[PDB]
């Protein structure tokens, strides 16, 4: 009943803790994305369906750890400029966070809207170039 | 009358009374001061703060001695005591119908079994008052004014300096203290609400809650004092980069949530210069910490 | 495909990350149980099985705030005598570790067996009643 992917992705393997998901990104050297969002957030739901609903982010989306957030984590650095949902940050494998790959507006350094789904993808391929 | 008393209590321990009506001078008493990396303390509700920057701890003081001896999870002890006092004073001449003041002193020992020898103290003094449609009592955070406006509508009815700041108001009711709810502002957003509209609307203009950083001669201590939009609060550690882009407002506001004391991740900012780590302990009005994420484990 | 529940419970409301746990059990004042376990234990498996089919945890767990971990969480706390499997911590609403409610054994103070059923609720009941402040 209960899912880790809460609408995101049922084919794609979740972490469930960030402990555990910078353990594998360190071990496995794949970047992790963070999705930051809630579920009474109509803009999260908007973004989900969108997200959900796009072959090529679901399929690019395995080359990553995975790991979306209801509540805010206790890491510093994934909130540069404010908590804020919808929001999608990236880290490099090198345990190091990626605040570098911003979103498309000034005000919400790391917001994504139900349109900047090729934006997402960039910042994505973005992110596959390590360190 | 005792009923027409306002005790007010500063920081320095010192128990003002007043009349309630006009706000004169009554008898004053003296007393021990209410308080006394690093520990900074709240000397009105008795929270501690871990000076990573600075952050809030979960616990305050009457907690951690009710747990002590406990541990948390940085890995800092802490031990308790406490101990009351409970002085007479004729409400006429303040000396030490009579009145029934009692205080509570805390003390909590902090030490580390990294560092042997290294340790710090705290102290928290609370009167034993229970806490009893616009707000009346408003006190300063820097001075020690404070402001009594009409419950009813919303205007001032007398002012009055007391010197070191406001950090509780009591009256006696019933046959015993009670502690009256007063709010903490800057001495800048109460002449600014004066001045502009003339009338204080505190529910019981944009007022931001800051964390004012005072020093006086028992050390630092920290306060949770409101401004308004026009009050220069001290930089943040952080710059991220003067962006231009489109504005969007499809976004919801998140609660804050916890943080850890020591950093799992490095980060690297966009072409964005880093300042020095937050200058805390600068005279002024910061962003409110967050809150550090920690448990407790009884020994 | 993939849950919260990993089989403990599947009608039962379970917490993502453990400072979201904490949060949700300060805020509603419920006692926060913390199972630790692996997919690879024969142990962890039996009383994953053992938990979901009783009845009495089930009903009873309903009061508490759920989260189950395949992975050590940084809180040295929840760790007081080893990082052992399957292990279950409880966690009064104070942010104070309930140390005192303990298992069967002295050496694995909190590692229960499918045999301990009685004693697990037991323990759960106690972590019902809360600490004073």
């Amino acid at each position: 009943p209960q899912t880790l992917s809460r609408g995101w992705g049922d084919q794609l393997i979740w972490t469930q803790t960030y402990e555990e998901a910078l353990y594998k990104s360190k071990t496995s050297n794949k970047p992790l994305m963070i999705i930051h969002h809630l579920d009474e957030c109509p803009h999260s739901q908007a973004l989900k369906k969108v997200f959900a609903e796009n072959k090529e982010i679901q399929k690019l989306a395995e080359q990553f750890v995975l790991l979306n957030l209801v509540y805010e984590t206790t890491d510093k650095h994934l909130s540069p400029d404010g908590q804020y949902v919808p929001r999608i940050m990236f880290v490099d494998p090198s345990l190091t966070v990626r605040a570098d790959i911003t979103g498309r507006y000034s005000n919400r350094l790391y917001a994504y809207e139900p349109a900047d789904t090729a934006l997402l993808l960039d910042n994505m391929k973005k992110a596959l170039k390590l360190l | 009358r005792p009923e027409n008393l306002l005790l007010v209590s500063t920081l320095d321990g010192s128990l003002h009374a007043l009349s309630k009506q006009t706000g004169d001078l009554k008898w004053t008493l003296r007393d021990d001061p209410v308080i006394e990396m690093a520990f900074l303390s709240d000397p009105a509700d008795g929270s501690l703060y871990i000076l990573q920057g600075l952050m809030k701890l979960p616990f305050t003081i009457p907690e951690l001695v009710h747990a002590s001896p406990c541990r948390s999870s940085d890995g800092v002890f802490y031990t308790g005591r406490k101990q009351d006092a409970w002085f007479v004073v004729d409400p006429e001449s303040g000396e030490t119908p009579r009145l029934y003041i009692g205080r509570t002193q805390y003390t909590v020992t902090m030490h580390d079994p990294r560092a042997p020898a290294l340790r710090w103290n705290t102290t928290y003094r609370r009167y034993s008052a229970p806490p009893m449609k616009y707000m009346s009592h408003l006190a300063s955070c820097g001075m020690g004014l404070l402001l009594t406006v009409d419950p009813g509508s919303g205007t001032v009815l007398w002012t009055q300096d007391l010197g070191v700041p406001v950090m509780g108001v009591y009256t006696w009711h019933q046959d015993g203290l009670r502690q009256l709810p007063h709010l903490t502002l800057a001495r800048d957003t109460l002449h600014f609400l004066a001045l502009r509209w003339g009338h204080i609307r505190l529910p019981a203009t944009q007022l931001l809650m800051t964390l004012y950083v005072g020093k006086d001669e028992t050390g630092f201590y920290v306060s949770k004092a409101l401004v308004h939009t026009g009050v220069a609060l001290v930089p943040r550690g952080l710059t991220l980069a003067p962006a231009d882009g489109p504005t969007t407002d499809e976004v919801t506001l998140q609660v804050s949530g916890e943080r850890e004391g020591s950093p799992s991740t490095a980060v690297r900012y966009p072409s964005g210069s880093v300042a020095l780590p937050s200058q805390w302990l600068l005279i002024g009005h910061h962003e409110l910490p967050p809150v550090l994420h920690t448990t407790m484990l009884r020994v």
